[PDB]
């Protein structure tokens, strides 16, 4: 993954590897939040919504779509998804 | 945009939505080392990766290490080394280089600098890996 980020350059690739590579002993690297991130890296934003949706990430969906600065879409998205937390 | 205030270009540039002038817009709100005009100009283009670009920008605590990273953001790695060796602490410019790939240069810059026998063979290998691939 790191040779094939690096024989083109990219720089927001690399740092998701990073961070990647830096979870993958210590938290559990559920795959199901970085193929999402991966396909937000593009412009196809709803297939990631989909696919973070398909497992359970409903909440961190909500807070990485906030930083976009689109609350309404937002709002629509944690209408359905719970804060399982107290 | 060179004579007139931020919000004025803003609501002038919002008539016409254009990509180009959006990107414009952001890249002179970043030169004059302004975030908030930033992220609404990355914001009205649709762009994650701005985004997330800015978002590690902002937890910055110097003045310096700012503009280097978002002068090897743009295109520019020598201006970004330039301004590391400006600043000193030249551990930056060889993790930066390291990290973009580019193994001949940070061979060049290891020989007779420090002499670290680890850095300078792991970084031979490197280079050797890369020259066979």
């Amino acid at each position: 993954a790191r040779k094939c980020y690096t024989r083109i350059k990219k720089l927001d690739f690399i740092y998701l590897l990073e961070k990647a590579e830096k979870d993958f002993k210590k938290n559990t690297f559920v795959e199901g939040f970085y193929q999402g991130e991966i396909y937000a890296l593009q412009t196809k934003f709803y297939e990631a919504e989909n696919a973070l949706t398909k497992s359970n990430l409903a909440s961190q969906a909500k807070e990485m779509w906030i930083i976009l600065k689109e609350f309404d879409k937002a709002m629509r998205i944690t209408d359905t998804g719970a804060s399982p937390i107290n | 945009l060179y004579k007139k205030s931020m919000q004025e270009m803003f609501i002038v540039i919002k008539q016409h939505d254009n990509d180009c002038l959006w990107r414009v817009y952001a890249k002179k709100a970043l030169e004059d080392n302004d975030f908030d005009s930033a992220e609404n100009a990355f914001v009205q283009c649709k762009d994650y990766a701005s985004l997330k670009f800015l978002q590690r920008v902002r937890e910055l605590d110097d003045r310096e290490r700012q503009r280097a990273e978002i002068q090897c953001y743009f295109n520019k790695v020598e201006e970004a080394e330039e301004i590391y060796n400006k600043i000193e602490r030249r551990d930056l410019s060889i993790q930066m280089r390291m990290k973009l790939g580019d193994w001949a240069q940070v061979v060049d810059q290891i020989r007779e600098g420090t002499g670290q026998d680890v850095e300078l063979q792991k970084a031979r290998l490197e280079l050797g890996n890369y020259y066979a691939e």
